[PDB]
């Protein structure tokens, strides 16, 4: 959570400043901020454990419609909060298969 | 050897005997056949060859580390060595593995089978002797998992000759 | 095969399941392995062919009769003949006996065994499943002698690959 | 060698096939394997040698006498010799025995074997096979006691590398 | 362990026991020896060594994998590295695959095998048992030819001691 | 398995049983142990282990094409790589192979044996069986190289457990 | 089985264990292997079965009487038969005696052992372990016959897995 | 061979026999095998193949030379190139090495096993009868560690006849 | 084959037979198994396989070769290519070999030995034989050791079958 937005140029930083490229403003609220890390933190757990680089991984995954659009929004504001991140960031990663190999 | 695990009330217990015998003479009757893995957090016993049970053992443990110490994956990983062109040399020994989640064996051929129900684990030659007495003491009884653990080791050692009376018996809380 | 006997308040229960194979294949599931004799006053239990089960089944009727009811003398005497007599080395099998006072083993080798102060007899391919299924019941729990010997022949009938389900249990009186 | 039995409806029927072999070649495929007995009361088969069986079937003749008819009288008396008496063990052997009442297996080891509730019983090789397609057959179709034999003789005849086509049934009454 | 596949009315099936034995005793009795490969849409099942059927089994998805999951063509590749002088170590162990246009029988030794008329195919220690019982079956019967692998099984259970009857059916639609 | 070849009056023949052994079981009975290769333009028939014999039948069949199918230098070039340091594996089957020019068996231990006078070939279990019936059938009978062997085979297959009446005969016109 | 005789001062005493073994498991571990023989004045323990023993034993009584209770003379006749008579030769067994003075071995092979000036004697599997101990604890400290005895058992017991700590120590006088 | 090891007040002895025999014939009976390693510092005894013997020994030598000279790292470096892929060849032999701190036994198979409480160890074929001699002798005497081996060694000898009278004992002030 | 040497009054002789049996058959009776290694300096006799003995030889004289001839330096490097990880084939041989200084026996397994005091080896399937008339001759007689060498030979010759009277006796001035 805290490397999300402390750092000078963090990705939180980045996007807001990219986005603002294409004409939009968007901003991250405390809860999302939290969810990002949670989900980051929980793949790690569950799958192969990449350090913080998981977080790019996620954040590229929930960032990935307003990237697309960016173009077509110029003008308005985005808000990303618990729901649009629940929303992006679908449901837990893929399976956990591995009794095809147990007897 | 005899190693037996039993699993209830969120409680896992694995135990063993301590009688290490060369041929038909005992050697050493104080044998811990039973450890703690990956900074004591999955319960590992082993039966058969010295050498080979020790073998098995530790490569399982290097496998743990190079995972999040997940049992599951790690026993798939570690049998998946066997089933290569590379005929890596089999072990004649077994390993009862154990934590907070799952409990399996795996054995020096390359397999890994899970419990059944009641779960309950056991191998080494006097395994099917605390088997009994461990299903009997489960499906009969409200006796603890360490409880019935420590009551069929003792049973199972009364029987076989290579098993004594000197047990190990480690518990996840 | 598996027949096992337990003696809990003046109740003395032999029962036995009822597989018989030959090599590794089912020959028949539903045969009586446990006869009542001397009267249905010594309820005993074989695991072996059924003609040399008779053959020694008649024979200790006799030894019974050279010495009044006791089971013990007349045990003692008939694994005294079996031994020695060249037709009886003939006949393998176990053999189990209970009566009134005491439960018995008699074998075409060794000679006679008498129960722990558990009263528990077990033989058979499976027997020493049985054995350890019972021990522990007697030990923990108030089951009846039937309801012990019915649990225990599950058990080994279960780890077993030559002994079934179908059950010939032998109360007594 | 195969030879099956099947009593549905009043009928006994016993076949078997015809091939006598040396090692791995065939000496001779037209042999009867199954004579009527007792003045064609009591129809038998055997797996052996012919004089071996001559030798028994003659021996079951007089058993049968000791007792009124009684088929299972007459073989559990059978083999409680064929394994005592020290020339009877001498001949290997199978044996399958029909009159109208009940059906029979005798052997010169464990003893005589009764059919389930489907009243089927096969010897031989090749006999599981048979018995295999017999038993689903009998509880699938309403085909003849005989159409059945006839069709479980042909399977295992072409599994069994040791029994082929020739068949030698005989029914009764 | 058992396992078989019939063929008829456009429907392929492939099922099998569950018993896992170790030596003369049983281990687990759950298992599932019958599974789905290349997005479910072709049947495997095997048997034989637990580990050296796992191997045959994962080499043989591999294969499926480098081709558009052709079953015909994958079992020749598969068997092809078996024909070469790299003595590719042999594998104990059989499977039965199939599909909507074939099946076929591969073996750890480096052969594929096709049915014969009635597309039966049947592998294991009670393979034979079940497969005269479809034989039988499919040649006097209108049953299903998901009726007929599970009456077949549960014969086959019946007459083999290292089969059960816990099985787990497949079909392909 | 049974092959034999007979080579009479311009006419080249190389025919062979179809059954297929498991043990004392029968597999298959129409295999096809008879094949035409290099454009067919070669008779060959395999016998012994059914993965050993496609690998020295295909091995055989490299080779032809590396020179202009010339029989006798491909079997002797194939021989070849078993008259060397480099101990290439052995395999456990037999070849017959012939042409409008010669007529050789090769085994897969190394060696290239050729007829005697009167041009026949037999290899396998049953292959002195038929080997008789031709040698007899040539040294008094005008019969066809054709017809020869197919009566052969048929005899050969009547003594022999493992050679069946499913044949697959070859001729080069 | 572990029996132990040593001599001391007057003082002759033969102890051993109690366990009865079948293969590698208990049978029996409070087992009586020294019995008082001669109106309690000859102390004997055997090593093999009891029924064995039993014939041996009442069958020195005999020999005991056709000479003036001479141990020795007993003895040597003994063992003169049991290698002739065809019966005995079937009993196999280690047999130990002592009186007042003198100690003896008889096997049913070579014959009689006197000990040497320690008057120490042992047999069964665990025999030599218990000697060991024996002769040092004789030569080394001023321990009774019967503490002697006492922890020589213990320590053969703890080496040999065929021998346990229920012991059986018969003094004399 | 013979070899133990004592260690009491401060004081670690380690002696065994001379006897060097070829099948059932002695060919030396002064052979040295106990002797001195790094720096004299550490014993060191060896039974087995003369041969594997010597490469046990010398490979152990090495280990201590790549560490300070610690018993227990080095023996445990030593086993650990047994606990790995790359099969290195096992020693048919086993060593018994101990100092000032430890007392250890290593075997060509790849294990180290420490004593038990009263520091004694023992391996050869008179292995255990010098065992029990030297437990005996400590558990009842006041017997200076060097004088118990010596003794023990002797009536090890006495029984085992691969094992002389001609010792070397090394004791380490 | 028999090869003795004995060293007495400076002069070390070292002779041997001539037979070369295959089998239970004579090939050849005049063979020299003693010859003149390193500028003729140096007696070797070599026993056991013809071709391992040879090899064994060549091997020893290149080690000579590679020091200044010193027989123990090279008898030691030759046995240390045994003492290492690459399992250098071991031979079915043995060696005796002796000079002005030193005479040892080397095998083909890796180890070297030496005399006892009467400076006397011997080896092959009579070496015993000649060893006993040799050492007897030694400690009861002035003979030379040329003399005695022969006197031996000649006896062993006469007990056992695979040593014949054709010597070939070498003796260092
Ligand atoms: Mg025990
Ligand atoms: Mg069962
Ligand atoms: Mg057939
Ligand atoms: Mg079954
Ligand atoms: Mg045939
Ligand atoms: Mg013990
Ligand atoms: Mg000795
Ligand atoms: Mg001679």
């Amino acid at each position: 959570e805290r490397i999300l937005t402390e750092p000078h140029a963090s990705l939180t930083e980045q996007y807001k400043a990219l986005m603002a490229t294409e004409g939009v403003n968007i901003a991250f609220t405390t809860d999302a901020v939290k969810k990002i890390a949670e989900a980051a933190f929980r793949v790690n757990e569950k799958t192969e454990n990449i350090g913080a680089r998981r977080l790019h991984t996620v954040m590229e995954r929930l960032m990935d419609k307003i990237s697309f659009s960016a173009s077509d929004m110029n003008g308005q504001t985005v808000n990303i909060d618990a729901a649009y991140v629940a929303d992006a960031l679908g449901e837990v990663v893929e399976n956990e298969d591995l009794s095809r190999f147990i007897l | 050897t005899t190693i037996v695990s039993v699993r209830r009330n969120g409680q896992v217990v694995v135990g063993g005997d301590g009688q290490v015998s060369l041929g038909n003479t005992v050697m050493k009757g104080n044998a811990r056949k039973v450890r703690r893995l990956y900074n004591g957090k999955v319960l590992a016993g082993f039966a058969g060859g010295t050498a080979d049970a020790f073998t098995l053992f530790e490569l399982f443990e290097r496998k743990l580390e190079m995972h999040q110490g997940h049992l599951l994956k790690s026993a798939v990983e570690l049998a998946k060595d066997w089933r290569t062109d590379r005929a890596l040399r089999k072990l004649e020994a077994m390993l009862i593995v154990a934590d907070e989640k799952e409990s399996l064996i795996i054995t020096g051929i390359g397999d890994v089978v899970q419990p059944e129900e009641d779960q309950i684990l056991a191998i080494g030659s006097g395994g099917n002797y605390a088997l009994s007495a461990a299903r009997a003491l489960v499906e009969n009884t409200e006796l603890s998992a360490h409880e019935i653990v420590e009551k069929s080791l003792r049973i199972a050692g009364d029987i076989c000759v290579f098993t004594n009376t000197n047990f190990t018996i480690e518990e996840l809380p």
